[PDB]
C-alpha cells in the first residue's frame, strides 16, 4: 500500500483481492462512438474499519489503456439482499463474486463465431456509469446482470494513481534498457559497414596499383 | 485436463538488494497472482503481494544480500482456486 | 489543471507560483543517516474556494528521487498573525514569502567555507515534518526560523501525482518514438553493411580472377 | 555587480513538425523560476504560458500548427525581478 492514510471505511489493508487482470469490455458514450478497449477490472473482499462484522464487496473498474479513469462499486451485505431481489440472483453473499468471475471469463475467451457470445458493455452517463455482461444469441442481446458504477472517493484514487506511476516507472527502466541495445546495435552496424568500405576501397587501390 | 500451475520460473534479473522474476503462465485464464517471498526455513514472515494475470513478471525488493530466499508464486486459476497450484523457487543472491 | 473534482479549501486553478526550484537541505531521521538532497521546493499565493476574500501562502516540499516524500504548508492571514507573534516576525503578509525565499537563496549559495554559513535542515518524525533554516557561526548552530510540516490533503495528494504521472507518461512516449527512430536506423545501417560487404566479396573475386589470369 | 540576468542564448535545438525542445543557459543570478511563453506571430491565438523550474535550461511546447511562426517568451524570476519582467524573445516557424 503506496501512500497510506486512515479514513473510516473499506479496512484496503484488510482487503482480498479475487479478480484483477484485463476484460475486453464494449464502452459506449452518448455523444462518442462505440470502441472496443481493454479495461482492467478488480474485485475485492473485506470488511469495514468500523466494524469487522460487516463484510463488503468491492468492484473497481480502472483503464491503463487510457490515461486516467476510476469507477468504484461498494455492495454491503445487507445491500446485497436489495440487489439480489433486484436482478433475481439466487447464490449467496460468498459465491456473488464467484459468479461474476465466471461471467467475466466467459466474457473474455468469447470467440468472434459462438452462440451464444457472451459480451461485456459499459454505458458512461456523465460522471456514473452502468456494467451489464450480455448474451448475443441467434435471438435477441439479452442482459445476464447489470450492475452501476459511480466515481471514487480521492484515497482509492491516489492508490490506483500510485500504481499507475509504479507501473510506468517500470516501463521507463525497460525501455532504457532497450534504447542502450538499440544504438549500440546501431552503432555496431555502423561501425562495421565503415571497415568494409575502407577494406573495399584498400583492395580496390591493390588492384589499380597491380594493374 | 490442464496444469493450472506456473510452468517456467527463472530469475532474468539480479541485483544484491532486490531480484526480478520472470514466469511462463499456465494455459488457464488466470485472474491474478499471488507472489510469497520469504526466508528459507528461517523466521521471517511470509510477503505476500498480488500482481495481475495479464503480468507473467514480478520485482522483489528489500531482500537481504547473501542470504537465499524461498520465493513461490501462486495462482488464482479458474475454478475459484486461490494460493494453490504453487510454483516454487530457492535463490541466493 | 489535472484531474477535476472536489477541491475546497485552496484553488490551485487561482495560483500564484513563486518559487519553484531543488533546494540542498539536510534530512533528520532516526533511523537514516542524514542526507543531503536537494529537495525541490516550490511555494504559491492563492485565495480559499469557499472565499476568495481570504489570502493563502502554501509550500510544498517534494522530492525527485523519491516521489512518495510530499509535504505540505498551509499559511492564512490570521495564521499569519498568530506566527508572526510567536515568532518574532516584523513584516507583513505580502513580504513573508520574499524573505523566506532570500533565506532560501542564502542556504542554495552557501560555500562549504562561508561565515556565517546558511543551510536548511529537515527533521521528519513519520508523516510529519518540522523544517528549520540554521545559521552556522564561529559559536552556536542558531536557528532563524523554525516551520513545521504535514501531510497533505487527499486531494492535493492526488492532483501532484496526476501531474508527476502525466510528465512522466511524456517523456516515456518522446522516449519510445526517438526509440522507433532508432529502430528505422538500425534498419538502414544494417540493409548498408550487407551492401558494403557483398561488394567488397565481388571485389575480392575480381582480384581472384586477376590472379588467376596472371598465373 | 548585479546583472538584470536575462535569459541569453535562446535557441531551439531540436525541432519536429508539431513540437520543438528550447534550450538556454542560465543567467548569472540563482533563478527562481521560468516562466516560457509560446504564441502564434499575430492572430487570434491567445499566449500560453507554463512553468518550468529554475534549474532546467531546457523545455519542451507541444500542440503546435505546422508551418506556422511561432513567437516564444521566456520570462525569468530573479530575486531584484518580477516572474513577468526581464524578458528575451525569439522566432521561429515549426
Amino acid at each position: 500500500d503506496g501512500d497510506p492514510k486512515a479514513q473510516t471505511g473499506f479496512d484496503l489493508s484488510t482487503a482480498t483481492t479475487l479478480f484483477w487482470r484485463p476484460v475486453p469490455v464494449h464502452v459506449k458514450q452518448q455523444d462518442r462512438e462505440d470502441v472496443l478497449e481493454e479495461l482492467t477490472f478488480r474485485i475485492l473482499t473485506g470488511v469495514a474499519k468500523q466494524n469487522h462484522n460487516l463484510r463488503i464487496l468491492r468492484i473497481h473498474i480502472s483503464s491503463d489503456s487510457d490515461l486516467f479513469f476510476l469507477h468504484t462499486l461498494e455492495v454491503s451485505e445487507e445491500d446485497f439482499q436489495s440487489l439480489k431481489n433486484d436482478q433475481g440472483i439466487l447464490v449467496d453473499f460468498a459465491s456473488f463474486p464467484g459468479k461474476i468471475i465466471s461471467l467475466l471469463e466467459k466474457c473474455i475467451l468469447a470467440q468472434p463465431g459462438d452462440s451464444p457470445r457472451f459480451q461485456a458493455v459499459l454505458t458512461i452517463r456523465g460522471g456514473e456509469s452502468v456494467f451489464k455482461i450480455v448474451e448475443i444469441n441467434d435471438f435477441k442481446q439479452l442482459p445476464h446482470i447489470t450492475l452501476a458504477f459511480r466515481p471514487g472517493n480521492d484515497s482509492v484514487v491516489k492508490q490506483f494513481l500510485a500504481f499507475r506511476l509504479s507501473e510506468v516507472k517500470g516501463t521507463c527502466h525497460d525501455l532504457s534498457d532497450d534504447l542502450s541495445r538499440t544504438r549500440d546495435d546501431r552503432d555496431s552496424m555502423v561501425a562495421q559497414l565503415a571497415q568494409c568500405r575502407q577494406q573495399l576501397a584498400q583492395l580496390r587501390e591493390q588492384y589499380d596499383k597491380h594493374l | 485436463s490442464v496444469s493450472s500451475v506456473p510452468t517456467k520460473l527463472e530469475v532474468v534479473a539480479a541485483t544484491p538488494t532486490s531480484l526480478l522474476i520472470s514466469w511462463d503462465a499456465p494455459a488457464v485464464t488466470v485472474y491474478l497472482y499471488v507472489i510469497t517471498y520469504g526466508e528459507t526455513g528461517g523466521n521471517s514472515p511470509v510477503q505476500e503481494f498480488e500482481v495481475p494475470g495479464s503480468k507473467s513478471t514480478a520485482t522483489i525488493s528489500g531482500l537481504k544480500p547473501g542470504v537465499d530466499y524461498t520465493i513461490t508464486v501462486y495462482a488464482s486459476s479458474k475454478h475459484s482456486s486461490r494460493y494453490a497450484s504453487p510454483i516454487s523457487i530457492n535463490y541466493r543472491t
